[PDB]
């Protein structure tokens, strides 16, 4: 334990910002997907319709 | 100093309203609300086909004979027909004021559709429609109601689809005529050198007999593309008030300040608590966006930066309109018709006028936020309309990220 430590002193501080990072982005993907999915809604719905004047 | 507009009812609820003015020559009309909001998707030409078989002949005055007779006093004979409300009116001299008004009995009551007729106005009609699309800006303005009202009576044009003219009988016509023809939901309107007590005598004479019996907007987008157009015609919108709704007279000098594309008309359409605000543009293809961009600016600035000069200047464009309109005896038993329909009174110009004045620029920008800004509008674009931006960069033109 002691030599992991030593050749990672961080790994605890590293622990914590991962869990604040999953955190964040558990917060953010679904928002920003949300975004995306309303400004990308438009054309998904867009319908396209052939009138050749016949 | 303008003479105050007289309105009488009769029993029928017709309402019988008159204007009376020197001039020699009246136009006398009848004004019913019904249009193409009241059909049913059934019926979707049934107004505008009557209104072709409305001058075809009466069971009184069979045929041309009709016709005849508004020839013979030399009178003109039009009638129209919108989303809301028909209209049958006649310009003719003042002496010939009794006729006239019986002539428009006939044609409002007592009416006779020709089987034969029917066949050559559905010719007509279908050929005209066949033809019509010639016309961009109808073609425009339609899309531009279908899209905004999408799902609605107001999305369906008053011509109807081609489908519907064909499909159409005598006893269907009999039902619409029998139906939204009732005699409360009727104005005589008469305008110039008539007296309103004999109008009043004529309409008790005749014209006594006419029977006693969520509209929304959608913002959206309609893309006819065809490029092989000249030019490209685009109408933007958003929903406007309404006709009782009384900011319509500070939007309407909003479109004043408004008045880069080769055509730029504004428009404030409106029906029974709703309407279409908005511009309508012509323009080559490599244009179009950098109008869009100028225009939203435009109104933009009438939302945040509005000064008092511009308010000035639009007050001035509205007040010499609507006084340099209602000018012809027309213009104004048009505008009595209208007013009786949808007010339910005629306006004024004096109220216009004290409605006018009291506008200002902090509430001219103020309602002008209230209809423009962070609004979903409806676009209808036709011709060359590749470079004309999808809704995402309007609906982003509708705002400014620094107010």
């Amino acid at each position: 334990t002691f030599l992991r430590w030593a050749s990672e002193p961080e790994h605890d501080h590293r622990k914590r910002m991962g869990l604040k990072m999953l955190l964040m982005m558990g917060l953010l993907l679904p928002l920003t997907y949300a975004m995306k999915r309303h400004k990308w809604s438009v054309l998904k719905s867009r319908k396209l319709a052939y009138r050749p004047p016949k | 100093s303008v003479p105050e507009t007289q309105v009488s009812i009769l029993d029928n609820g017709l309402r019988v309203a008159s204007e009376q003015s020197s001039h020699a020559t009246c136009t006398v009309g009848v004004w019913i609300d019904a249009g193409s909001r009241y059909e049913t998707e059934k019926n979707n030409g049934a107004g505008y086909f009557l209104e072709h078989l409305a001058f075809k002949g009466t069971k009184n005055r069979p045929g041309n004979a009709l016709e005849k007779e508004v020839e013979s006093i030399g009178a003109h004979l039009n009638a129209y027909s919108t989303r809301e409300h028909t209209a049958y009116l006649i310009k003719a001299l003042s002496k010939d004021l009794p006729k006239v008004v019986e002539l428009l009995a006939d044609i409002v009551q007592n009416s006779s559709l020709e089987d034969s007729q029917i066949e050559k106005e559905r010719d007509v009609i279908l050929r005209e429609m066949q033809e019509n699309d010639a016309s961009m800006q109808n073609v425009v303005f339609d899309y531009l109601h279908a899209t905004a009202f999408q799902g609605t009576p107001l999305a369906q044009a008053v011509e109807g689809p081609s489908e519907n003219v064909r499909r159409l009988s005598r006893t269907d016509l009999t039902d619409y005529l029998n139906r939204h023809y009732k005699a409360p939901r009727m104005v005589l309107a008469a305008a110039g050198g008539v007296e309103h007590q004999q109008l009043l005598d004529l309409a008790q004479k005749h014209l006594s007999s006419v029977s006693r019996v969520p509209c929304r907007f959608t913002g959206s987008e309609i893309r006819h593309r065809d490029d092989a157009l000249p030019l490209a015609h685009v109408a933007i919108a958003v929903e406007g008030p309404g006709w009782a709704n009384p900011d319509n007279v500070t939007l309407q000098v909003a479109n004043a300040i408004i008045g880069l594309c080769q055509s730029f008309q504004t428009f404030n359409i409106s029906y029974s608590d709703t309407g279409l605000l908005g511009a309508h543009f012509v323009c080559d293809a490599m244009s179009i966006d950098d109008m869009v961009f100028f225009l939203q600016g435009q109104w933009m600035r009438l939302c945040t930066s509005a000064t008092e000069s511009e308010v000035t200047r639009g007050k001035n464009i509205l007040r010499n309109a609507l006084v340099s309109h209602l000018d012809g005896t027309t213009p104004v038993c048009e505008d009595i018709g209208r007013s009786l329909l949808t007010y339910g009174r005629r306006i004024p110009l004096a109220e216009w006028e004290s409605r006018i004045q009291e506008v200002d620029a902090q509430m001219l920008r103020d309602i002008c936020s209230k209809y423009f800004y962070d609004q979903c509008p409806a676009v209808a674009g036709y011709g060359p309309i590749e470079q004309l931006p999808d809704y995402n960069r309007i609906r982003s033109g509708m705002f400014w990220l620094r107010f």
